[PDB]
């Protein structure tokens, strides 16, 4: 029988300004919400690089807990 | 024309359009291609 | 074209296709012709009935769903078309958000079709129809 | 973000301020509406223009809370 | 030859078309078989090609007859014929229909006998708030080149009203645009109205610049310019909008429309749009 099942999707992180060089982010970076009423936690998998001069990114994050909290 | 050109039978003339200026256009026929340099169907041929 | 959040570009009268192929006086001409005016064109069927079958075939989506100045269809020999050619128009405004729509270009009874219509999609007239949505 | 954080924003006691960019645009103010401006910027030449009546002081954007 | 011997038989044409009477399958048959003598025959389904749809339709009628040139060959033939229309429709009677109409008819002559060649009537016919005032701006703008660009041009002359030139700004324009409705709003709109005078709410603030998020902007938002506020636009859409721009001291450019390609640097992030009906 099928576990419990991660919950994931996407989000989008926006600059201040146009990028200004290659810049990083590694696998395992948190994302939380600041939200009282929905305090799970979410993190990457895989790593990004922003291109330089962009302003926009999409990126995929896992939900550490499991279940409808996700 | 203010003076009336006699054409003479079976000599080929021209006409010969002097013009400053491409703005665009008249228009003529070439086998099928219907109406200008687009249409085909069954809509007109060569005049002559 | 919803880019233009539901503006419509310009009503015309004096327009012309590439896509020319039969009788330049059909309620289906003014059909293929006025949604040139939204930039996208169709292969051409005289029969509007055959737009339904033909739009299938040129991988267009069909139903009954209103969208802004998208052609409705008749189908042959029913409550606003007739039995011989079938039947169109163009839909410049959709009122209420579905019951209503205002229509153009229309003949449906009509020497020289330019004319103007409100149908009901309450009743048999509106019900009848179908709408084609265009691809990408 | 040079253009808008590099300025010395400053008021005095009095309303009319006084002002300073890392731009070429500097501006100051007394009383009325009176004003003194400079800038070298095509852009900004409104900010320190005096085509026919010249620059109202509600252009400036520095005028601003 | 005697246009009579075109004309006679274009009444076949007149009578078999413009005029139906009471209108039926009935009236149709001989109506049809009547041209079947006198077309380019193949013509005939041509004209089946335009008939009635009965229930809905009823007599459509030729009155006001009128007719004029014609030019021959020797003895093939074009004519201009502007026979009117009259037309009272069923229940399209509560209301009738009417037409102007002109029809540049052409026939042959073959062995003796008649055909009729250009099938042709050219019947004629006598009978949101934001984007929309944009859109007639943009169907107008080739037409506006009466108006020219200044940098603070106030005239007391509204520029629609008037064939001579004259020199207004971005905002005066606006002001202009707006007045010609129900609205009013409040002269000379310098930067202050924006703030004070309650009309727009902001959509996008200053001091962000993203060139993704452009393509979620609407026709008709109004696009700032400059770094303290210089100048002022209307977006319209495809990425471009409207806008004066010329040399600072009076320039003679008309008003025009740019692409938004080049001026993007000097956009500032700032945007703003209408609302009418909460207003007082």
């Amino acid at each position: 029988k099928r576990q419990s099942k991660r919950a994931y999707g996407d989000v989008t992180i926006q600059f201040y300004q146009p990028l200004d060089m290659r810049m990083y982010i590694p696998a395992g970076t948190t994302f939380t919400s600041t939200r009282q009423e929905y305090p799970q936690q979410f993190e990457t998998l895989v790593d990004y690089y922003a291109e330089p001069d962009s302003t926009e990114i999409v990126v995929e994050v896992y939900c550490k807990e499991t279940g409808v909290a996700g | 024309f203010d003076d009336p050109m006699m054409a003479e039978g079976g000599k080929e003339y021209a006409i010969v359009i002097i013009t400053e200026n491409s703005d665009y256009t008249m228009w003529v026929g070439t086998r099928t291609k219907p109406k200008i340099d687009k249409p085909n169907e069954v809509i007109s041929g060569n005049p002559y | 074209l919803k880019k233009y959040n539901g503006k419509l570009p310009k009503h015309d009268p004096s327009f012309v296709q590439p896509g020319n192929r039969h009788y330049k006086y059909q309620c289906t001409w003014y059909a293929y012709n006025r949604r040139g005016q939204l930039g996208i064109p169709v292969p051409l069927w005289g029969d509007a009935a055959d737009w339904i079958g033909g739009a299938k075939g040129a991988g267009y989506g069909v139903g009954r769903t209103p969208k802004q100045g998208a052609c409705v269809i008749w189908q042959r020999g029913v409550q606003g078309g007739s039995p011989q050619y079938g039947h169109v128009a163009f839909v410049e405004k959709v009122l209420d958000g579905g019951k209503k729509i205002f229509i153009s270009e229309h003949n449906y009874a009509t020497p020289n079709g330019y004319g103007t219509r409100t149908i009901d999609m309450s009743s048999a007239i509106g019900k009848n129809a179908q709408f084609i949505y265009d691809k990408k | 973000v040079y253009k808008y954080s590099s300025s010395l924003y400053e008021i005095l006691p009095s309303l009319n301020y006084k002002y300073d960019d890392g731009e070429g645009t500097s501006i100051r103010t007394y009383n009325g509406k009176s004003f003194f401006s400079m800038t070298s910027g095509e852009e900004e030449k409104p900010q320190a223009t005096d085509f026919y009546t010249g620059t109202e002081y509600q252009d400036l954007f520095t005028s601003y809370y | 030859a005697t246009d009579k011997e075109a004309k006679d038989v274009i009444d076949k044409f007149i009578d078999n078309v413009f005029n139906f009477d009471v209108l039926t399958k009935e009236r149709i048959k001989e109506k049809d078989e009547e041209i079947k003598k006198i077309t380019t025959d193949d013509m005939y389904e041509k004209v089946v090609y335009i008939r009635p749809y009965v229930g809905v339709i009823q007599s459509l009628n030729p009155q006001h007859v009128q007719y004029e040139s014609f030019s021959n060959n020797g003895y093939d033939i074009e004519a201009e014929l502007s026979f009117r229309k009259v037309s009272y429709l069923v229940d399209k009677g509560s209301i009738p229909t009417d037409s102007l109409s002109t029809l540049t008819v052409h026939l042959v002559e073959r062995n003796q006998e008649l055909l009729i060649d250009y099938f042709d009537e050219i019947q004629d016919v006598l009978y949101p708030l934001s984007t929309i005032l944009a859109l007639d701006l943009n169907d107008n703008l080739k037409s506006l080149s009466n108006i020219k660009y200044m940098f603070k041009g106030a005239p007391k002359e509204n520029p629609f009203g008037t064939d001579k030139d004259v020199y207004i700004d971005t905002y005066n324009l606006l002001y202009w645009l707006y007045l010609g409705e129900d609205e009013e709003l409040a002269y000379p709109m310098n930067i202050n109205y924006f703030f004070t005078e309650g009309r727009f709410f902001t959509i996008f603030g200053k001091g962000h610049k993203y060139k993704v998020d452009v393509s979620k902007f609407i026709v008709g938002d109004i696009l700032f310019f400059g770094r303290s506020d210089t100048n002022i636009g209307i977006y319209v859409g495809d990425g471009e909008f409207i806008s004066m721009m010329g040399k600072f001291p009076k320039d003679e450019t008309p008003i025009g429309k740019y692409k938004l390609d080049d001026y993007w640097n000097e956009f500032n992030g700032r945007v703003m749009r209408f609302d009418e009906e909460v207003y007082i």
